[PDB]
């Protein structure tokens, strides 16, 4: 039903020019989808930038600017700022209701690369007495906020029963995930080995444990 | 300065039904459409309904996932718009916004949870997260402790009752099965612990429970 996609995430640095996209499904995006753009930063922030295309509201600042790309909509941050790192989402009007993209994360470079601190905890014996087991991999300090969470049990990859939370920001901008790995007490009984690999920035951190200890 | 107000929001089972409202003040608003944005953690956001403020010309549009269940109404003499929900499902789940539009996005509400859940008030079961001995050799040792099973939101977690501060990560409530579950770790010394003790303190208002759980060593 008339579904609108933008680039999940996109990164820029201060001073670059990034330009977000919003693609229909319909066929291209046209002046008469009165394209918009809302930007949302935490604490259910919100505020709009672009009206009927390229109409900036008041107050908005000159850097950002509205227009279509061939078969899209998109949204031009002309010599980005810090304080421009947020979600920002389309919205297409098509004849009788409108629609909101998937959004997009942009993340404006505001301080250096950190690779994220894992720890890996392993059940507790007062859940195991539940007859629930659950891993625990925690994850802090990295930056930019973005990270992928692989399960390995004896070796081999873990496809269900993992559950992975979406990044929050630390006091220092830096940010925190937690993933989750929900087994049975039997299941954990019947393995030995348990890793939690999280890759950041295409560099991979590893913590293991094993009950043969 | 315009502000707009939100309210009617809470907890229902599905096929309940709720009505909120969004109270506008400021200039006349005859040129805006008052719109009705919904906010989940698994849509992003999602356009729901809106509704024309001119009182000589009443227009209304809905989402097509909407269509036949919710209604919008608006009555100036209250200066209210209102969103009529019917037939909830879980799908509806989110923090309702109101905004007022013309060409773009020019004012929003600060919004209202509205959570559609059939679990009941449960207490969390807190268990203890200790290192093994394969992470028993580092400078600083990283304890936590698993929060697990409870509904509604929040808890609050804290450790040694405030007096460890610094090295804290609560992470975000992840949800299954209508129930919750976060996490929370800090980081300390390990010339501090097991020396000392340390201790997360969670507290669930909605169930009046506190549990205070003691980190030793496994």
């Amino acid at each position: 039903q008339a579904v609108v996609t933008q680039e999940s995430a996109l990164t820029t640095s201060p001073g670059e020019t990034v330009t977000l996209t919003c693609r229909s499904s319909t066929g291209a995006v046209t002046t008469s989808n009165y394209a918009n753009w809302v930007q949302e930063k935490p604490d259910h922030l919100f505020t709009g930038l672009i009206g009927g295309t390229n109409n900036r509201a008041p107050g908005v600042p000159a850097r950002f600017s509205g227009s279509l790309i061939g078969d899209k909509a998109a949204l031009t941050i002309t010599g980005a700022q810090t304080d421009d790192e947020a979600i920002y989402f389309c919205a297409l009007w098509y004849s009788n209701h409108l629609v909101f993209g998937g959004g997009t994360k942009l993340t404006v470079l505001g301080q250096p690369k950190s690779s994220p601190s894992v720890t890996l905890f392993p059940p507790s014996s007062e859940e195991l007495e539940t007859n629930k087991a659950t891993l625990v991999c925690t994850i802090t300090d990295f930056y930019p906020g973005v990270v992928t969470v692989d399960w390995k049990v004896d070796g081999t990859p873990v496809t269900q029963g993992m559950e992975t939370t979406q990044p929050s920001k630390q006091s220092n901008n830096k940010y925190m995930a937690s993933s989750y790995l929900t087994l049975t007490a039997r299941a954990w009984e019947r393995h030995s080995s348990y890793s939690c690999q999280v890759t950041h920035e295409g560099h991979t951190v590893e913590k293991s444990l094993s009950r043969a200890d | 300065e315009v502000k707009l107000e939100e309210s009617g929001g809470g907890l229902v089972q599905p096929g309940g039904s709720m009505k909120l409202s969004c109270v506008a003040s400021g200039f006349s608003f005859t040129n805006y459409w008052m719109n009705w944005v919904r906010q989940s953690p698994e849509k992003g956001l999602e356009w729901v309904a809106e509704i024309s403020l001119k009182s000589s010309n009443y227009v209304t549009y809905y989402a097509e996932s909407v269509k036949g269940r919710f209604t919008i109404s608006s009555d100036k003499s209250k200066r209210s718009v209102y969103l009529q929900m019917n037939n909830l499902r879980a799908e509806d789940t989110g923090i309702y916004f109101c905004s007022l539009w013309q060409t773009w996005f020019a004012y929003w509400g600060q919004g209202t949870l509205v959570t559609v859940s059939s679990a009941k008030t449960t207490p969390p079961s807190v268990y203890p997260l200790a290192p093994g001995s394969a992470a028993q050799t580092n400078s600083m040792v990283t304890l936590g402790c698993l929060v697990k099973g409870y509904f509604p939101e929040p808890v609050t977690v804290t450790w040694n009752s405030g007096s460890l501060s610094s090295g804290v990560h609560t992470f975000p409530a992840v949800l299954q099965s209508d129930l919750y579950t976060l996490s929370s770790s800090v980081t300390v010394p390990s010339s501090t612990w097991p020396s000392e003790t340390v201790t997360c303190n969670v507290a669930h208002p909605a169930s009046s429970t506190k549990v205070d759980k003691k980190i030793v060593p496994r």
